[PDB]
């Protein structure tokens, strides 16, 4: 690009103009090329800052997803994250987020707590769920109904303050023995 | 390589006039001519060029023959049918190998399609050719590049153009070139395989600005569109009194340089033809303005400083000049906007026995700052004497421009006047002799209001222009409103149409159909502009009424709006996405579908628990 | 958190050489200094679109609130969309829109009334007069509101399950119990003071609306983004009145005043000034776009964690033990209710 | 981890034109090439 | 001289570098060479 000079070839305008004549044109070419190089350097700096942001993100992703299980949702892939496997790529990394995703689900019923005898029973972990006629306890992300026993649930309440409690019988493994 | 060039080319799918033969029309020539023909053996010898083809202007002739050519530059008279009858002031003959080549495979079936292109760019008559043995019966559509044959710096004026015939006992394909931008695909062997115009189709323009021949699916910002003005209005003030240039020029006692007579010129129309008439010009060197463009300018005030000075002193009078005149007598300011006029006057500043009426200052206590008169007779001090008189060490400051009818050119009484203008923002009382056209409103036009040039749309206003107000602006200091000089009314000024064109296309491997989006413009405006053919874009994309969609992001031409909702394929802007969908295939724009409409079954005591699970591996890059 | 900035499509040809063939020809002597700037602005605009896409388009399926709205006592009418309003936005979402003023909408197609401006033509008309336009966002503030409605309805009817796979309905009292259990307090606490916690939730939600109503500007970040963009654009257009050492700052003037071989010098000075100013604008826009991209990535992460689930990371999703987070769309940004 | 950098507030007027009225007038012809830099550095310091 | 760093003045085209035989397909009117970035690549030998 001539940048408003006589020509865009250094070896030409040097051999075609004595220093004084060339000087002015050489100055024009320098002030054009130097400005273009500054533009390139600034764009490279900004792109390198962006790539450093992406690389810090990738390093965090590796340190969390790869070297461990990440409890933060939608960070290591969509769904409940299980594990990850890095794969080297040209000028980058590729992750293989292995994720646990739920499937077919059924309306059953639910209640915040179960009142056996004047006392409220809450699940130690999991949901209170009902087939429709026999109440059950089960985990949250998988339907594994279990008989509601005094070890599956902890009792704290008075059967009169919980909104939505349901009458049912809980089981204890000690009375039989 | 996909090198992009900007030169004279035949526009793709342009108009080419096909002739016949069995008288020989004189085709006009301008910006180059594409020539093609298809003959059995030989019926076209050569071509004739030049202006008026007579013995008054140089002309050309490129007649071929069996073995050579006969390129020449001459002033032939006529032949009305050897090929001429006059070679008087005629040179630059030329002979080389014949342009025509013919080969036959033992049969006259083959009719080589001979194509030629000529041009006259800065002289240097260029000729390009390529012979395709392919019979050109039906103007072929495959690509065939053109190789230059000869290139001779003719250096004449060519406007008309003719052709020659042969004797015996379907051809003449002619097109006209235009300055266009082309993108050319070079083969690995250095030939040209395919080229695409860059002002023909929206797809072609996108392909040009995205230099390639395969354009992937997406939306590409290529250029902008502007409503070119239709009329050009110039509204100069309501005054017709010619300026007093005649009086100052018709004067005779032009004062000396020490007392530069300065006249003020205002409230007049300056037609510098009268400046030319009373002026055997010698030096019309103008600084702030071009002397050619002086009849189209408006100046707030015009000063005329007239003073007769000597031959070298006129080259010594200039903005920030130095010397015995430009330091103690008359100094022009560095940022001078105007110029000087000088013409020899040896009949009014001369007589027998001599004349010494004029004067000039040589001795001043200091330099003369720009535009100051220093009329004073104080003897210059030398050494330390307060001497008041003449003699040695006591010098009378100003010496005489004695003028007689016998001096050398360096000493003749040159009559010099300077014109100083003030080309700034203020009601201009002095303007050129340009006529004041009518006023047209609500239509993009070029305005020259009181010398304020520009382009846009004008109309009535409800401003409160104070009587002294003359212009308008905004916090960004851009001329907004101009008071009409001959109507004393307020006219707002609008951008021409400025916007932005983005072509929306699927991959060229899929289809050649595209969608054009003019950014931020009501599509009625671009439709009337298209119908008036005042739009800068030349790719006139079709409008069948079904392909127009005033988007919130501009308006879309070439895609039909569907009321359905699909996933966003090509983003447009403002909730609109375009995609290539079957009907049998066309481009459709639609409001993007954010996702499948779903309603959850929330209730007081209803819960959903997954009885099964899946493992899915997603990828992140 | 800011999510996006105003998209601009600077055209150097019109900006530096208003319809001047000679100026354009001299500009072609500067090489592809222009296509670089146009490409950079195109990339910034696409990047803004991608930022909004990442921040909001997190849920493939658009969910809706149930026809009845009784979430165990929790009053969500302040953040749920209002069917009565034509724009279908939340009451707390309307305040943000009314508390932010955009200098240039971009989606105005204002041409036709610059002549009809009657009074002094405004910033938008001036910018159009010199090749300086604003593109509109791909996602309108109406469908972004529907994204936010989907995100909000998914977190009140399905908890965090919709952020993983199929949206599994769960009563809000039980979702509250599960969030409580997620920070080390047993469910019985919630099921024993459900009425009290519902009252506290309603009071806090109600009093945040007044806290945003009466405050001068708590949205100072979004208004900061808007002011920075408008101010950079205004500084850009103001450079068209700088002589840069030329005879005059008007190309049509110095072209109509000086013949080409002399006017080429002044036009070259004007080119070398305006190109430098335009490159300054482009570089500052690139830096601001990088900052906004960082902020939008942070906002996307905040949405994905705080909204689509409970975050164990302290002080990330608000101060205190995080329970949920309701996003609310704002002009060129997002507002979270932790 | 770095948390902040030095807060610089260079003034273009003196930096380019040390107490020179002629240089100040020539700088004024460059438009708001100065307020931009001053605002940028002020924003940088506030952000620090 | 080929395969050696030399300063060339080919038909007024000045520059420095290394030259060698090619298998180009220069057209008979072809005289110079270049590349995608428009830099002189090949020169047709005036005397060969
Ligand atoms: C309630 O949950 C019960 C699971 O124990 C289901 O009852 C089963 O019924 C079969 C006979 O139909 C028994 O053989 C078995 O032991 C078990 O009791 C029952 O289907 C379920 N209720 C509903 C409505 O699904
Ligand atoms: C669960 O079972 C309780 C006794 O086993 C029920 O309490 C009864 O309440 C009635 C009034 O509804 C009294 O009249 C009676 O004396 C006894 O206290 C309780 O109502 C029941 N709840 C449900 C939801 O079935
Ligand atoms: C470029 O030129 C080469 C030299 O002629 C071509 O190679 C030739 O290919 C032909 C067959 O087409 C062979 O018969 C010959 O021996 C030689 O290999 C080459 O094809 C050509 N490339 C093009 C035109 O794209
Ligand atoms: C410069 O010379 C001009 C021509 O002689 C003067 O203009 C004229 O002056 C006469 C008086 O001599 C007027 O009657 C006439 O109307 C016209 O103005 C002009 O005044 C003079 N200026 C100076 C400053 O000397
Ligand atoms: C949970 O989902 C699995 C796949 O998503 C089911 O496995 C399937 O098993 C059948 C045979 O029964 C195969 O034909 C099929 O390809 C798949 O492997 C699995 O049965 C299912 N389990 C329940 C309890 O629904
Ligand atoms: C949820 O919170 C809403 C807050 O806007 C309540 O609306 C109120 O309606 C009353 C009129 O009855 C207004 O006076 C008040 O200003 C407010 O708009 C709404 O009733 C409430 N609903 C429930 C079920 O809690
Ligand atoms: C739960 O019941 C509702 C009531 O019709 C239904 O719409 C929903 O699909 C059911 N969910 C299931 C079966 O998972
Ligand atoms: C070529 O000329 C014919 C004859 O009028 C016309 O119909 C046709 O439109 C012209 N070509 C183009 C591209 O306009
Ligand atoms: C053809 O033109 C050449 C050019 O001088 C001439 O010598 C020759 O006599 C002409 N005729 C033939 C048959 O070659
Ligand atoms: C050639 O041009 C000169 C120009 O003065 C003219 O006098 C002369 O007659 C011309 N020769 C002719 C006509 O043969
Ligand atoms: C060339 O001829 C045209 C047609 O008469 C004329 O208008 C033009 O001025 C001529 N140019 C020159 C340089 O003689
Ligand atoms: C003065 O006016 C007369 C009018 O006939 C004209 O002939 C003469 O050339 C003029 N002189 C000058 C110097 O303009
Ligand atoms: C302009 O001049 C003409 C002729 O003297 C007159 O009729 C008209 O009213 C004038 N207009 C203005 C605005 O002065
Ligand atoms: C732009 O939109 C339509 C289409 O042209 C029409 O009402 C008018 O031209 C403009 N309307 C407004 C409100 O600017
Ligand atoms: C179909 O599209 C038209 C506009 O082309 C619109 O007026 C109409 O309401 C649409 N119909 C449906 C059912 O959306
Ligand atoms: C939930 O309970 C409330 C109050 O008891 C009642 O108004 C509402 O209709 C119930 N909804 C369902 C789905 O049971
Ligand atoms: C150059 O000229 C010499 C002497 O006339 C001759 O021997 C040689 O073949 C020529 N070569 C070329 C390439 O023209």
């Amino acid at each position: 690009s001539k940048f408003g000079a006589i020509s865009s070839v250094l070896n030409d305008i040097l051999s075609r103009l004595d220093p004084p004549e060339a000087e002015v044109q050489i100055d024009r070419l320098i002030t054009g090329r130097l400005q273009s190089l500054q533009t390139y350097v600034t764009q490279q700096l900004i792109r390198a800052a962006e790539i450093r942001a992406s690389a810090n993100l990738a390093a965090t992703k590796m340190s969390e997803c790869v070297l461990g299980q990440s409890k933060r949702v939608d960070f290591c892939g969509k769904g409940y994250h299980l594990m990850s496997f890095p794969q080297s790529a040209p000028h980058g990394v590729v992750f293989l987020h292995v994720t646990y995703v739920p499937a077919q689900e059924k309306n059953f019923t639910t209640a915040p707590a179960i009142c056996h005898d004047g006392k409220a029973h809450f699940p130690r972990e999991g949901v209170f769920v009902s087939n429709g006629t026999h109440w059950f306890v089960t985990q949250r992300n998988f339907y594994e109904p279990q008989i509601i026993t005094t070890d599956n649930t902890f009792v704290s309440g008075n059967c009169d303050v919980v909104i939505g409690i349901v009458n049912n019988t809980v089981y204890d493994p000690l009375q039989l023995e | 390589v996909l090198h992009l060039t900007q030169d004279l080319f035949l526009p793709f799918f342009s108009n080419v006039t096909w002739f016949h033969a069995i008288d020989n029309p004189v085709l006009p020539f301008n910006d180059g001519v594409y020539f093609a023909s298809t003959e059995k053996s030989n019926i076209i010898r050569g071509w004739i060029f030049g202006t008026t083809l007579d013995s008054k202007t140089q002309s050309l002739l490129i007649v071929n023959n069996a073995t050579n050519v006969f390129i020449k530059v001459c002033e032939f008279q006529f032949c009305n049918d050897g090929v001429y009858s006059s070679a008087n002031n005629c040179t630059f003959e030329y002979v080389s190998q014949p342009f025509l080549m013919d080969l036959e495979g033992k049969q006259g079936n083959f009719k080589n399609l001979r194509e030629f292109v000529f041009k006259n760019i800065d002289g240097y008559f260029k000729i390009y050719s390529k012979h395709t043995p392919i019979i050109g019966r039906d103007f072929p559509q495959g690509f065939s590049a053109l190789e230059p044959l000869v290139d001779l710096p003719i250096g004449i004026n060519i406007t008309r153009f003719q052709t020659l015939l042969a004797l015996n006992r379907a051809d003449y394909y002619v097109g006209y070139l235009q300055p266009r931008t082309f993108l050319l695909k070079y083969n690995e062997n250095g030939t040209i395989t395919d080229a695409v115009d860059c002002a023909l189709d929206p797809l072609s323009e996108t392909k040009c600005t995205l230099k390639s021949f395969t354009v992937e699916k997406g939306i590409y910002q290529t250029s902008n569109f502007r409503v070119q003005p239709t009329e050009s209005i110039v509204r100069f003030p309501n005054v017709t009194n010619l300026c007093p240039f005649h009086e100052v020029f018709n004067a005779t006692r032009f004062a000396s340089v020490y007392a530069w007579n300065r006249t003020r010129i205002s409230n007049c129309v300056a037609d510098y033809s009268v400046l030319y008439n009373f002026a055997p010009f010698f030096a019309f060197k103008c600084y702030g303005v071009s002397p050619t463009k002086l009849n189209d300018l408006c100046f707030t005030n015009v000063y005329a400083d007239s003073f007769v000075i000597k031959g070298n002193e006129v080259s010594q009078i200039a903005p920030g000049q130095t010397g015995n005149i430009a330091d103690y007598n008359y100094k022009l300011p560095d940022d001078f906007t105007g110029c000087v006029i000088a013409w020899n006057s040896n009949k009014l500043d001369s007589k027998h026995s001599g004349n010494y009426d004029y004067w000039y200052r040589s001795f001043r206590k200091s330099k003369l700052k720009p535009f100051e008169r220093d009329i004073s007779t104080e003897i210059y001090q030398a050494g330390n004497k307060p001497c008041k008189g003449k003699g040695p060490n006591c010098y009378f400051p100003l010496q005489s421009y004695g003028f007689r009818p016998t001096y050398g050119v360096g000493h003749q009484p040159y009559r010099v006047v300077v014109l100083s203008f003030e080309l700034l923002h203020a009601p201009a009382t002095v303007c050129g002799p340009k006529k004041s056209t009518n006023l047209v409103k609500n239509k993009c036009v070029n305005f020259n209001f009181n010398g304020l040039t520009g382009t846009g749309v004008l109309t009535k206003s409800n401003k409160k222009f104070l009587p002294f107000q003359q212009f308008g602006r905004d916090i960004v200091d851009t001329t907004d409103a101009v008071r009409d000089p001959q109507t004393l009314e307020i006219l707002d000024i609008t951008p021409c149409s400025f916007g932005g064109v983005s072509v929306i296309t699927p991959g060229t491997n899929t289809s050649n159909q595209v969608a054009v989006l003019y950014q931020g413009v009501n599509c009625t405006e671009v439709s009337v502009a298209i119908h008036a053919d005042q739009l800068t874009p030349t790719w006139r994309v079709y409008s069948t009424g079904s392909n127009v969609f005033q988007t919130r992001a501009g308006c879309l031409i070439g895609a039909e709006y569907v009321n359905n909702s699909y996933e966003c394929d090509i983003p447009i802007g403002a909730g609109i996405c375009a995609s290539y969908q079957t009907q049998s295939q066309s481009i459709i724009a639609y409001t993007m579908s954010l996702g499948a409409e779903n309603s959850v079954a929330y209730s007081n005591n209803s819960i959903a628990i997954p009885t099964n699970f899946t493992i899915s591996v997603t990828t992140e890059i | 958190l800011p999510v996006s900035m105003t998209k601009t499509s600077v055209d150097c040809t019109m900006y530096i050489c208003g319809d001047s063939t000679e100026c354009s020809n001299l500009l072609l002597q500067y090489g592809s200094f222009c296509t670089q700037l146009k490409r950079a602005l195109t990339g910034i605009a696409v990047e803004q679109d991608k930022n909004t896409q990442e921040v909001f388009a997190q849920v493939k399926q658009i969910y809706k609130t149930p026809p009845i709205k009784y979430f165990g006592g929790f009053n969500f009418s302040q953040i749920l969309p209002d069917p009565s309003k034509p724009s279908k936005r939340s009451p707390i979402e309307d305040l943000l829109f009314n508390k932010v003023t955009l200098a240039d909408a971009g989606f105005i197609k204002q041409y036709g009334d610059c002549l009809g401006d009657i009074a002094a033509r405004d910033l938008i008309c001036a910018q159009k007069f010199n090749g300086l336009t604003v593109l509109p966002p791909l996602l309108t503030d109406e469908m972004i509101a529907q994204y936010t409605s989907a995100l909000l309805a998914g977190t009140i009817t399905s908890g965090w399950t919709f952020g993983a796979g199929p949206a599994l309905q769960i009563p809000f009292p039980m979702q509250m119990a599960y969030r409580f259990n997620g920070i080390g307090v047993t469910q019985n606490v919630l099921y024993e003071n459900q009425k009290l916690i519902a009252n506290q939730f309603n009071s806090a939600i109600g009093k945040i609306q007044d806290s945003l109503f009466s405050t001068p500007s708590a949205l100072g970040k979004l208004q900061d983004v808007v002011n920075h963009n408008a101010q950079a654009l205004n500084t850009l257009v103001k450079q068209l009145s700088s002589k840069f050492g030329a005879i005059s700052s008007v190309l049509n003037d110095i072209l109509s005043r000086l013949d080409p071989p002399e006017a080429e010098v002044q036009i070259d000075r004007l080119i070398t000034g305006r190109l430098q100013s335009l490159q300054t604008y482009v570089t500052q826009q690139l830096i601001r776009a990088a900052e906004i991209r960082a902020s939008a990535n942070l906002a996307a992460t905040k949405m994905s964690e705080c909204v689509l689930g409970q975050s164990k990371r302290v002080d990330f999703c608000g101060k205190g033990y995080h329970l949920m987070s309701f996003p609310q769309s704002a002009p060129h940004g997002v507002v979270f209710l932790h």
